[PDB]
RNA sequence: GAAGGGCCGCGAGCCCCCGCGCCUGGAGGAAGGAGAAGUCGUAACAAGGUAUCCGUAGGUGAACCUGCGGAUGGAUCCCU
RNA sequence: CCCACAGCCCCCGCCGCGGAGCCGAGGGCAAGCUGGUGCCAGCAGCCGCGGUAAUUCCAGCUCGGCGAGCGUCGCGCGGCGCUGCUGCAGUUGAAACGCCCGUAGUUGGCCCCCCGCCGCCACGAGGAAACGGGAGCGCUCCAGGCAGGCCCGUUGGAC
RNA sequence: CAUCCGGUCGAUCCUGCCGGAGCGCGACGCUCUCCCCAAGGACGAAGCCAUGCAUGCCCGCUCACCGGACGCGGCGGACGGCUCAGGACAACGGUUGCACCCCCCGCGGCGGUCCUAGCCGGACACCGCUGGCAACCCGGCGCCAAGACGUGCGCGCAAGGGCGGGCGCCCGGGCGAGCAGCGUGACGCAGCGACGGCCCGCCCGGGCUUCCGGGGCAUCACCCGGUCGGCGCGGUCGCGGCGCGCCGAGGGCCCGACGCCUGGCGGAGAAUCAGGGUUCGACUCCGGAGAGCGGGCCUGCGAGACGGCCCGCAC
């Protein structure tokens, strides 16, 4: 009928399947290349950085941070979400910045805002904010 | 040749039909098989180009049909003789061959 | 490289595809009631087997009944099952087979044999025992709780001859 | 590519016939050249100390082969890797146990205990005629063995019987229809049969038609067939009688076992 | 060093394949002898140790070989004046270089000592009571080591005479 | 038969030129997006106050206007 | 007892440390009581909460899930009949080239009773094991391993 | 072992996406009673290396010292182990062939050698005296040993070469297949031999070779010019444009050439789960390639080897 039936023509199927695989945005941003080059991750589940500057229908400003990565040397802004955590954070202190739920995009309602900060000094931040541990080294 | 020369049969014996006969002392056989893609459960048409000695014992055109027998090297892509070859009449729709 | 390498393994369990389904947890906890089970990882294992059970049930049934493989797997399967005593002596159709329930399964259990004996006061207690090693499986103790009697070792199970 | 040739041979790599276990470790016994290939023998350790358990290390198989206490077609061998192969003559006198080593149905290597009458001879196949130096005929067996100068009449595929003192050749049987064979080579390794049939294509493989005593038929190609005897096999052979049971005897055998 | 591995070559379709692999010693070869006709000189023969031990000897000069009348069945050695024609190259003729299929003149003395007493060809007979022989080289020099040889008769005889008689 | 020399063969390194691929500075110019509660008017949604839209050409602070031909997804399934 | 020596498992006598955390309680999603703060601080994978009872933030009590494990981040499979051979859609939602001719390519009505050739189906040979499936064996069970008992198929390690 | 749920509206049905719910691979945070099995610097740095170790053994040769040293000689070190840089009709996987090949140990045979043989000749090592230089390294003189080196007694024997079959085809040494061997006319004295093995067959291994499979981009559509064939020689273990000389022109392509890219070793396999399939495949076994980059070579049956040497470059 529309597609082809006939019992000598799976090279046209497959030629078929593999121009029109590529309209799919995830599989395009999957397998295309251009996110991974364009991605300070690199891939990397998170990354080890260095802060430089504080900063922060809903009306309530979020706290974050910007920081360079220290094997690209492009600068991002990674979002500090536990309360109070601000203060845990000082200017120039190494941090790991791992991502939000969801990949590349934005969560919530924060513009402009797509990674997380889990670790200063090298202590975790919710074992710092639940008072586990200490940052008396720093 | 394989029958006032020196060289002998050996291996696989073929079938295909005459591509081209421009050379000296050559040509080129064009062979159809079939490969089986298991996906979609139906069959492709393939083609080959597979080169071999003619001797000044036969005379042929293209289309032809010929037997050809594996021997040694006898060129940088050349392994194959001409034993045989069935005559065919110049005007023939093209019809894929297995052989 | 070292000869640790070729030791094989594997997994021999099952997680519910949906977690969060009362009647499940109402029925799983209803059988660990009733079995006195630890955890809810013994009830896996026995889905585990139990499917197992039935998919090579159905691959056999689906083949002729003059079938070589069907003969040898089923032969197999039958001998198995009733020496293990899941399956009744009368029974000797695969066709019984996919009837089968893990409650089967459960009743063959070390403290279902030593409670149904009555030597025992109760699973929890049957456990308690087991565990301090006053039980001679055949002629041999056992402090294994999920250890599975056969048919031929039940009537053997007795009180350990050194325990006090 | 290897720079040469191999000395090594991993356990897991090993032929699946020799019955080595996965854990006793890395490392197998690799065969040195001789009578027989490393796909068609066996090394004597693996005989000595596997099965017999004369022995319990590699050490002990060193002491009793390098003081002589085991004998091969009459010569003592002091290789723990030579190479055990079909048809051979396996002797130790200090317990006066001989065996002939030949095939089982289930095509794995085993010891046939034998007595004085026919220890003094072997049967072996004969696959290759050629001229020698100054056009001298010779031949070839499957043991790797040449005798100079034998009667025309005799012609390839044939069999020979030699006596282990001295290899004169004392009487040969034919390649023919009617005749007892043995198998020896792929999945019908050990059966006994019959020949019927004999199909020949031209450039390719020669294909034999065989039916066991009990009526069953296989086949094989020409390069695996052995000849036994005229009907009758001549040398004394396993218990059974080259019969492969089906799965459903031998796991009812295994269960009378058991 | 010289090699004939294929690696470095061209596809059917004229396109370059890419090495992977560094030389090997099984695909060498050698500069070639060029064995020079005589006419501290004389016969230099030397001995290449081949592959498994064995040996190759290649002649750099000589000046002496063993040649056949078939249709006379008399064979001799005879000395090689020098070289005439050559299919491949002229320059080989001028420097004199020895290679199978170069036709030669040797000298008539070791066949007419014993000949022009006898029916036989015609045209040997002229030969003969000549000075020179028109022969062949049968051999591979710079293989082993030897130059023999054929003399020649009947239609090649006729062929060869018609090619360098104008010169 | 050593050192040493000459011609060829293998072939490193440097120099000169060409081409291919990936990054990247830049006065100025121009696009898009987001943010706010900015200024100018009202183009569309009702016959939206000149029915809407398409292609083409020109003009105009801006939305847009006009001419040629077409469609109804129209505001008409209806008239010798 | 074992071990090249030592450990370790296990057996034997004496004295005898009993210890649970990680997430969450509006829906998806099983699981509710007071005090604070007031579109601030914060939660929130999505919808959303918080502008004075906040069933969603911060604490206490209570409760639920899994369990010596629990939660977070990135990737692949499934979810997905949202890549569709089985098995999508194409008037109006995204999508039938303005129309005709036409080569490669794909597809081609019916009929001959037994011959040859191609495909096709079944069987067979031949060719590595491990992994996988699988027969049998109570390492105390098991993850495993190919053992082991006495009067063992030639004990077995089939396929 | 064939499952779904919440979100566009004043309410409703659809398309369509967003998010949730499971498994595995890793990283991070918290926590941890006992036993058994068990991976472990691979993740666009094939980046750089102190320190220590990873190949020795012994059958022959003792006037060495009181036979054990040492050294000559023989065998082995080309196996094993590490890694995945390079490389996309290649490698690799299945299937053929050498009537175009080489092959140590081992096994079985065979063994006739042209023109002082109660046993030939000279050396070196270690070692003694004498010495150079920071180190590394070696020098000069001196008697002495061989299953070492050299010559060599002996029944003719290596390599290569010329001549030796047929009358339409087919119907023994061996083949499917005029292939091996032999005779004979001439060249040449290779190998074995001061305690006898050159030689042949088999085996393992290697080299190449037939057929089929063998990543992506057409914002790469035309490409190749020893590239395609023929004749002749050279060289090679050996066939072959493998190299050279001459001649002719050819070969490949929408059944996708050529070009470019790849954070590209391949396979046996792994993860996932109705059935059909998708993704991965550093790493256990097989095969390939390399030892800082690029080249060259000796010894040896076997290496273009690097726990072998030589050169240039960067350290
Ligand atoms: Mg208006
Ligand atoms: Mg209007
Ligand atoms: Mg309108
Ligand atoms: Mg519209
Ligand atoms: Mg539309
Ligand atoms: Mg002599
Ligand atoms: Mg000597
Ligand atoms: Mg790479
Ligand atoms: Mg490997
Ligand atoms: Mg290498
Ligand atoms: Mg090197
Ligand atoms: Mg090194
Ligand atoms: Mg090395």
């Amino acid at each position: 009928m529309s597609k082809t039936s006939g019992l000598y023509t799976a090279r046209k199927l497959r030629t078929v399947r593999r121009v029109n695989r590529w309209a799919d945005k995830k599989y395009r941003k999957a397998h295309l290349g251009t996110w991974l080059k364009a991605n300070p991750l690199e891939g990397a589940c998170m990354a080890r950085g260095i802060v430089t500057q504080k900063i922060g229908p809903n009306s309530a400003v979020r706290k974050a941070v910007r920081v360079q990565l220290t094997k690209n040397s492009k600068k991002i802004t990674a979002f500090v979400p536990r309360d109070g955590s601000i203060t845990y954070i000082d200017n120039n202190d190494e941090v790991l910045v791992a991502g939000f739920g969801r990949a590349g995009r934005a969560v919530g309602d924060i513009p402009g805002c797509r990674f997380k900060v889990i670790k200063v000094a090298g202590i975790g931040l919710l074992a710092l904010f639940l008072r586990k541990r200490e940052k008396r080294a720093r | 040749c394989p029958f006032t020369g020196n060289v002998s049969i050996r291996g696989r014996i073929l079938r295909g039909v005459v591509h081209s006969a421009k050379m000296q002392r050559s040509i080129i056989v064009r062979r159809d098989y079939l490969h089986f893609v298991q996906k979609y459960k139906r069959y492709e048409r393939r083609h080959k180009h597979v080169a071999a000695h003619l001797s000044p014992c036969f005379r042929v055109k293209e289309g032809d049909i010929v037997t050809i027998g594996e021997c040694r090297p006898l060129s940088k892509t050349i392994r194959f003789n001409v034993i045989k070859v069935e005559p065919v009449s110049e005007a023939a729709k093209k019809r894929f061959s297995p052989f | 490289p070292r000869i640790s390498r070729h030791r094989n393994s594997s997994k021999t369990y099952s997680t519910p595809k949906k977690p969060f389904t009362k009647p499940r947890l109402d029925a799983e906890l209803k059988l660990c009631g009733e079995y006195g089970l630890k955890c809810k990882r013994e009830i896996y294992r026995a889905r585990y087997m139990l499917a197992k059970i039935r998919r090579t049930a159905r691959n056999l049934l689906t083949l002729d009944e003059n079938d070589i493989k069907r003969r040898f797997e089923g032969a197999a399967l039958l001998r198995r099952l009733h020496m293990l005593g899941i399956l009744d002596e009368e029974k000797d159709q695969l066709d019984y087979v996919l009837g089968l329930r893990i409650e089967d399964i459960f009743k063959r259990r070390l403290q279902s044999v030593i409670v149904e004996s009555k030597l025992a006061k109760s699973v929890h207690h049957a456990r308690n025992m087991i565990k301090a090693r006053h039980i001679s499986v055949g002629g041999q103790i056992v402090n294994i709780p999920s250890y599975m009697v056969r048919i031929s070792n039940t009537s053997r199970v007795a009180i350990a001859d050194t325990s006090s | 590519m290897a720079r040469g040739v191999r000395k090594h041979l991993k356990r897991l790599n090993a032929p699946k016939h020799w019955l080595l276990d996965k854990m006793g470790g890395i490392w197998a016994p690799r065969p040195t050249n001789g009578p027989h290939g490393l796909r068609e023998c066996i090394p004597l350790i693996l005989i000595l100390r596997n099965r017999l358990h004369y022995a319990n290390t590699y050490a002990e198989t060193s002491m009793i082969l390098q003081d002589k206490n085991v004998l091969i077609d009459g010569k003592p061998r002091t290789d723990p890797t030579f190479p055990v192969g079909f048809m051979d003559v396996f002797e130790i006198p200090k317990v006066h146990k001989t065996f002939r080593v030949l095939y089982d149905v289930k095509g794995r290597f085993t010891l046939v205990p034998i007595q004085s009458n026919e220890a003094g001879f072997k049967l072996c196949r004969v696959q290759k005629i050629f001229l020698g130096d100054k056009g001298m005929p010779y031949l070839s067996t499957h043991d790797a063995r040449t005798i100079r100068f034998p009667h025309p009449d005799i012609k390839t595929n044939d069999t020979i019987k030699i006596n282990l003192k001295t290899g004169k050749i004392d009487e040969w049987y034919k390649f023919d229809i009617g005749k007892i064979v043995m198998v020896t080579g792929g999945r019908n390794c050990g059966r006994i049969g019959t020949i019927q049939a004999i199909d020949k294509h031209m450039g390719s493989y020669t294909m034999i038609r065989m039916k066991d005593t009990e009526g069953t038929e296989f086949l094989t190609r020409l390069c695996n067939v052995f000849v036994i005897g005229n009907d009758s096999p001549a040398v004394a052979i396993p218990t059974t009688k080259g019969i492969r049971p089906d799965i459903i005897k031998n796991r009812e055998l295994r269960l009378r076992s058991i | 060093g010289i090699t004939h591995d294929k690696m470095y070559k061209r596809s059917k379709t004229g396109a370059v394949q890419g090495k992977w692999h560094k030389k090997r010693k099984y695909n060498l070869g050698r500069q070639p002898a060029n064995t020079k006709l005589i006419v501290n000189e004389g016969q230099k023969i030397s001995t290449i140790r081949c592959r498994g031990g064995n040996i190759k000897r290649r002649a750099l000069r000589l000046s002496h070989g063993s040649f056949a009348w078939g249709s006379a069945d008399i064979s001799h050695k005879a000395r090689i004046l020098q070289v005439v024609y050559n299919s491949t190259s002229n320059e080989l003729v001028r420097t004199n270089t020895l290679v199978k299929g170069c036709v030669v003149q040797i000298d008539s003395a070791p066949f007419k000592s014993a000949l022009s007493n006898d029916t036989l060809d015609k045209e040997i007979l002229d030969q003969i009571r000549g000075d020179h022989i028109l022969a062949r080289i049968s051999s591979r020099p710079g293989q082993v080591g030897t130059a023999d040889g054929y003399i020649l008769e009947g239609p090649e005889l006729l062929f060869y005479q018609k090619k360098l008689a104008p010169k």
